[PDB]
């Protein structure tokens, strides 16, 4: 990948922490909110690009 | 039975969501030091370019 | 003075020398998707004889 | 087990590549700068010359 995009990239792994983790503490604020099904985070990538 | 059919795969609890959060807990820590890292490297060619 | 033809065909020996900023980059790039598969680095056989 | 098998074929990593990498080029980058010195060799010929 470019170097910006890159380190960008790094980003969107603490990115995906943060989401996550988000995701994880609502989650967690759901214990009782007991209607919460679970919702889901999934890894994706910043698609095929010209190289 | 099914009142208690909602909570093991639809709903919540404790123990699921912890053990996503650690791997979590690797996550950033991994991530932050990789991306500085990275940084970091950035300098170096720069000061190649010099 | 032709020698000096050499100097500029070094640099391009030098220029070698950024593919591996390039591999570095992106040989980094994959971050936790968990769907990868690698590219990897390749060395060339030679020979060269004279009159 | 399929599974785990796979988890050790899948060992597509990116990490410490990093360090061994960038010194390939930044040695040719520090090497550039000798190059250089033996270039400006001539450049101080050209000098002389003049």
């Amino acid at each position: 990948m470019g170097i910006f995009g890159t380190l960008y990239t790094g980003v969107t792994g603490l990115k995906a922490s943060e989401v996550q983790i988000a995701t994880t503490g609502n989650n967690i604020s759901n214990a009782n909110a007991t209607f919460y099904t679970r919702q889901r985070v999934v890894q994706t990538t910043n698609g095929y690009i010209t190289t | 039975s099914v009142y208690s059919e909602y909570q093991s795969k639809s709903g919540v609890n404790t123990n699921e969501e912890l053990a996503a959060l650690i791997q979590y807990q690797s996550s950033y820590g991994a991530a932050a030091k990789i991306v500085s890292t990275v940084d970091q490297m950035l300098d170096t060619l720069l000061g190649l370019k010099s």
